[PDB]
């Protein structure tokens, strides 16, 4: 069997390395800011990631979704901010 | 507790436990089915955390007594009342909608299966309820999920979808206004880019 083409495996590795980087970036920011509007987090994450690569919003949002699933972040009651969860 | 009330509990209990079969017999006697939205109202009222977890005698009795009910007719009237409120009251509806996720989530899981979600979504988002939206958008959402292999739904997504449909009634208010850089769950961004494809 084979789920993945060779080109698909390479695309998968690329994304995973971006996502792993953006997830740690986001946790770093939130650990220090504790509470943040969505807009401000996304902007900050892109600015701090710029050293490494050009993070697209869609990539940052995927990272955010993973951190919520993992229990690192809680969406605020307003539905457009996040709180860090230790 | 009034004798009448304790006797209701005793009548439906299965071998020392008010279990899922007790609950099924109970709500069916009142005229409803386990899968009804009205059952969610009942469960929420009685403090259920999981549909299949037994209800403790004390929780059964105290809840009903507090609501001024001591007979099965009192109980039927109370749930009718909550059912009407679910139809009419957006705040309660929202509360019951949010409650629904955890109640139907398998205790050993973090997410629900997409099929189960659609099952409840088909009921929640009908026009007889406080959230008014076009049937096409709802069906499109179901199709998006099936077509794109979205087989589980998280609590954040479950919760945010309500807000999404609250603000976006049509497949076309979305085009006119949806912003994919805002804070919507990314699964909804994906749905957004399928919706613009089609038109």
């Amino acid at each position: 069997n084979k789920r993945l083409t060779e080109d698909e495996r390479i695309e998968k590795e690329l994304n995973t390395e971006r996502q792993i980087f953006l997830e740690a970036c986001i946790v770093r920011i939130m650990k220090a800011k504790r509470n943040l509007p969505h807009t401000t987090l996304v902007n900050e994450c892109i600015a701090q990631s710029h050293q490494r690569f050009n993070a697209k919003v869609s990539m940052v949002k995927r990272a955010i979704d993973s951190l919520i699933q993992k229990g690192y972040l809680q969406r605020g009651d307003d539905g457009e901010s996040y709180a860090y969860l230790a | 507790y009034p004798k009448e009330l304790t006797q209701v509990f005793e009548h439906y209990i299965n071998n020392n436990l008010f279990d899922i079969d007790s609950l099924v017999k109970f709500i069916e006697e009142l005229g409803y089915n386990l899968e009804d939205l009205a059952t969610l109202c009942l469960a929420h009222l009685l403090g259920y955390k999981k549909l299949e977890e037994p209800l403790k005698r004390e929780d059964f009795l105290s809840t009903w007594f507090m609501q001024g009910c001591s007979t099965i007719s009192d109980m039927q009237e109370c749930i009718k009342t909550l059912d009407v409120k679910l139809h009419e009251d957006l705040q309660y509806f929202t509360q019951i909608y949010n409650y629904a996720f955890n109640l139907i989530l398998d205790p050993n899981r973090k997410d629900i299966d997409t099929d189960e979600g659609i099952q409840y979504w088909k009921l929640f988002f009908q026009p007889e309820y406080p959230v008014r939206m076009e049937p096409d958008l709802l069906e499109a959402w179901f199709r998006f999920l099936r077509d794109e292999g979205k087989t589980t739904i998280s609590k954040d997504t479950w919760r945010m979808l309500l807000l999404f449909f609250k603000r976006y009634p049509t497949i076309q208010k979305i085009i006119s206004d949806y912003d994919e850089t805002a804070a919507w769950p990314f699964i909804i961004d994906e749905f957004y880019e399928c919706l613009q494809d089609q038109q």
